[PDB]
């Protein structure tokens, strides 16, 4: 598990973004700083309490 | 002929003689060095928002692309990567390499003087007290911080100048700009008038950026009436952008961490429509003024404009000065040059007294209907 | 009248005399302060500045009180007298050097130095021989002074491993011998040819002995002495470099373009120091028709050639084309050539003037470069007397022991 999160988190450029809304059908919607809207069904390594639009 | 043909033969002999080296030797003055600059880097520049804790973990807005979280490379110092700092960032791996000076708004770069116009102190004789006071402010602390420290004072960091037009304001400024030794920075007052709202404010910001970067410099303001004089308030909303530019000029000049090693000279023709926030000392301290040269001043200015010209030295100059009661140095210059032009009517090499009398009754009594100072002596 | 009509301030003593420290730049600064001449103030500025100083710079500072005061005959003895016969060899030898600097008509400073000179290999008075044979070369130019040259026979017969013994031998007897009656091939310089080819060691000897050889060749109008030394001298390129030195000095300049196309062909010689002096002859030759003097030496690549044009501008009034050549010559990376640019750059001008100086501060900010900058600052602030000492300077890429004589190019009032 640490090997995989090393293989992901050592990718040091983090594109920053903004959470647009939060679906539940646990699903977050992202607009990056390049202004490209992204969907993701899998949130990742943050908790839904710490998120707000 | 002999010099011409022999110089042609010698110079073309050297030329056609080195032509043997030209056709025998077979840019590269940097080619191997430039191909060793091929392992160099493209190095895109950016802007930093903030840092993070326990680690570098730096955050960057590039300029338009996006905002990225980055790390520093190994050939950097972990200290001088502070916030709001234009740094060069790798294109591939997005890593910070070198911090640099900030954005200077290049239309503001072209008002540093970069030269020295040749104007000597001898050209403003007959104004001894004004030269003395302006010397005392501008020249002395940059060359001698000795009396000012060992007695414990602060010199007046601002001096305004005024008077009738054509009295020597511009000329005294240039006389300082000869012997300045500092980063003399010209500012025309109309440079702060742009198409868009609050843009001249940013110009003033960048002026004091350049001022705070380079220690012990001079900034010259020129015709500050365009920059802003009064805050006439009505139900129209008229002259307001100029007013905000003037207020931003006020605050970043003097107040709440004052200016540093910078001296401001202003020069106007009509010092009467000025908001007294500028008239408060601490910003504009010495009110040095230029009146008209009374009697001996014009004798001395005749000595100034006459010392390097073809005249008949058997004439006097006092009688010439006695016919010019309210006159500027510009009118004196016109008198001297026009007396020369009357000498060009005939074919002579020396002036006469009558030439200068023609010049006086040509300039003063004839064009005294215009004369530029019956309504600026009242400082309208 | 120099003190009267001029009024020079103190903030270049203090500011230009503040340019930091490091016993070199500081040592140079003493020289810069010293060549200030408003009084002989930097002369009498206390103590502990020359005690920081070291051997050949102690020669330079002991001579620097000579350099502040090339007048005050009575004051020269009573200022140098403290530094005369002192505890240090370099203080006393540079002190008699200063006595040779200050004047040229006294000739009573000879005997305290003249008496001591003999050491027979390498004792103290040979360094007094360097400052006093050189400073007496500064002192007199007779029909042929012969007594000082009979003193010079145990000098070249002495032949110390110190270069500037035979250096100021050749240069000093040349200063005696410049302007000779179509030169001479006499037993003086004939003796230093034979005793030159006696010992092939320390090639600075093989450079600075043909200096004084060509100085004795000066005074020519028609001299066949290049053919005479061509028969006696020429060999392996040490003495073929002596051949190109006599070829330089025997040919002051006329309408004689055949040696200029000789210059074109033998300019391409594979030995690249006869290139240096042989191409360096140009500022002697075409000094009057100076419009042809711009050449493509910068467009060549044998970097000492860019050094040669860098010499060839020099010191006169220096028009915008010359400073335009200092646009490129100002920007180079080798420390002997970046060292070589501010010297003639500020000789040619004796902001504006200080604008290329602060540009050199933009260039570096090595130690050589700092020294070069100091030299440039010093510069900032066919008479043979101005023709000799910079060709004496032309071997600069060397020790500060050589730079102990660097302050003997006395070509300015
Ligand atoms: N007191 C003076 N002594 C000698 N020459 C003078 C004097 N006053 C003016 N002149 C000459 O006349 C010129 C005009 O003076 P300026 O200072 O340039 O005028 P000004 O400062 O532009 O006035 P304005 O129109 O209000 S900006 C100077 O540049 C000098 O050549």
């Amino acid at each position: 598990e640490n090997s995989e999160k090393i293989k992901v988190n050592k990718t040091l450029p983090y594109l920053v973004s903004n959470v647009i809304e939060l679906l539940d059908v646990k699903c977050a919607v992202i607009k990056t700083s390049t202004r490209q809207t992204y969907f993701l069904p899998v949130i990742g390594l943050v908790d839904a309490e710490k998120l707000k639009p | 002929q002999v010099e011409d043909d022999i110089q042609q033969l010698l110079k073309k002999i050297n030329e056609l003689t080195g032509i043997k080296e030209s056709d025998t030797g077979l840019l590269a003055a940097d080619k191997q060095t430039l191909q060793s600059e091929q392992p160099l880097q493209v190095a895109r520049c950016t802007k930093i928002i903030n840092a993070d804790s326990e680690d570098p973990k730096y955050i960057i807005n590039v300029k338009q692309f996006a905002k990225f979280v980055v790390d520093l490379s190994d050939q950097v110092a972990p200290t001088d990567i502070e916030e709001g700092m234009r740094v060069g960032v790798d294109r591939n791996k997005y890593q910070i390499h070198i911090p640099l000076p900030p954005k200077i708004d290049p239309t503001v770069t072209m008002m540093q003087v970069e030269e020295k116009p040749d104007v000597t102190y001898s050209d403003v004789g007959g104004c001894k007290e004004q030269i003395e006071k302006l010397r005392e402010v501008v020249e002395t602390p940059l060359l001698h911080p000795e009396r000012f420290v060992n007695l414990g004072i602060e010199p007046p960091k601002g001096v305004l100048l005024f008077g009738p037009p054509g009295t020597g304001k511009t000329l005294c400024a240039r006389a300082v700009a000869n012997r300045t030794d500092a980063c003399f920075i010209r500012v025309i007052g109309s440079e702060l008038v742009q198409k868009y709202v609050g843009e001249g404010a940013r110009m003033v910001r960048e002026l004091f950026e350049m001022a705070r970067t380079k220690k012990a410099c001079l900034i010259f303001f020129d015709e500050i009436d365009a920059i802003g004089g009064a805050r006439f308030d009505d139900g129209a909303g008229g002259d307001n952008e100029v007013q905000r530019t003037m207020l931003e000029l006020i605050n970043q000049l003097d107040g709440f961490d004052p200016r540093g090693n910078i001296k401001v000279l202003m020069a106007t023709n009509r010092p009467d429509t000025l908001d007294p926030a500028l008239m408060r000392p601490g910003r504009l301290d010495r009110k040095i003024e230029f009146s008209l040269p009374d009697l001996e001043g014009r004798t001395h200015i005749f000595k100034i404009h006459a010392r390097s010209m073809s005249v008949e030295r058997d004439i006097r100059f006092e009688l010439l000065a006695r016919l010019c009661p309210n006159s500027t140095g510009a009118e004196i210059r016109s008198v001297c040059t026009e007396a020369g032009m009357f000498a060009i009517r005939a074919r002579r090499k020396i002036a006469t007294e009558k030439d200068f009398l023609e010049a006086v009754n040509k300039v003063i009594k004839s064009y005294a209907k215009f004369s530029a100072t019956p309504r600026y002596m009242t400082y309208n | 009248d120099d003190i009267y009509k001029t009024h020079l301030e103190n903030n270049r003593f203090g500011g230009s005399g503040s340019q930091v420290d490091s016993a070199r730049m500081n040592l140079a600064s003493s020289f810069v302060n010293g060549f200030v001449n408003q009084d002989k103030l930097l002369t009498d500025d206390g103590n502990k500045w020359l005690y920081k100083n070291k051997d050949h710079g102690m020669l330079s500072a002991a001579a620097s009180l000579g350099m502040i005061l090339l007048w005050d005959v009575d004051g020269g003895l009573t200022q140098i007298d403290k530094y005369l016969y002192s505890s240090e060899d370099y203080i006393k030898s540079g002190a008699l050097l200063a006595c040779g600097i200050v004047n040229s008509g006294v000739r009573n400073e000879c005997d305290p130095a003249l008496a001591l000179l003999s050491d027979y290999v390498l004792h103290n008075s040979n360094t007094m021989r360097l400052g006093s044979i050189f400073g007496l070369g500064l002192a007199y130019a007779g029909s042929n002074r012969e007594d000082v040259l009979t003193l010079l026979l145990p000098v070249m017969g002495d032949s110390k491993s110190s270069m500037e013994v035979a250096g100021v031998t050749a240069l000093a007897c040349g200063m005696i011998a410049v302007g000779s009656c179509n030169g001479d091939v006499t037993s003086t310089i004939l003796q230093t040819i034979m005793e030159k080819s006696e010992t092939e060691l320390k090639d600075t000897y093989a450079r600075w002995l043909p200096l004084g050889l060509g100085l004795n060749h000066l005074g020519k109008g028609e001299a066949i002495e290049a053919i005479l030394a061509a028969l006696e001298v020429v060999s392996e390129p040490f003495r073929s470099f002596a051949n190109t030195l006599v070829d330089v000095c025997a040919y002051a300049g006329s309408g004689n373009v055949l040696k200029v196309q000789q210059l074109l062909h033998i300019c391409s010689e594979h030995f690249d120091s006869k290139e240096k002096e042989e191409d360096k002859d140009k500022k002697e030759k075409k000094d009057k028709d100076k419009k042809e003097a711009p050449a493509d030496m910068g467009a060549h690549q044998g970097v000492a050639v860019l050094g040669i044009a860098l010499i060839a501008m020099g010191e006169e009034i220096g028009a915008e084309m010359a400073l335009r050549t200092f646009g490129h010559l100002l920007r180079y990376g080798e420390p002997t050539l970046r060292r070589a640019v501010p010297l003639a750059l500020a000789l040619i001008s004796v902001s504006h003037d200080a604008d290329p100086e602060v540009s050199y501060n933009s260039i570096f900010a090595a130690r050589l470069a700092a020294m070069l900058r100091q030299l440039a600052q010093y510069h900032a602030k066919k008479g043979t007397l101005t023709l000799c000492p910079y060709h004496s300077d032309r071997q600069l890429m060397s020790q500060v022991a050589v730079a102990g004589l660097l302050t003997v190019l006395v070509s300015f009032l």
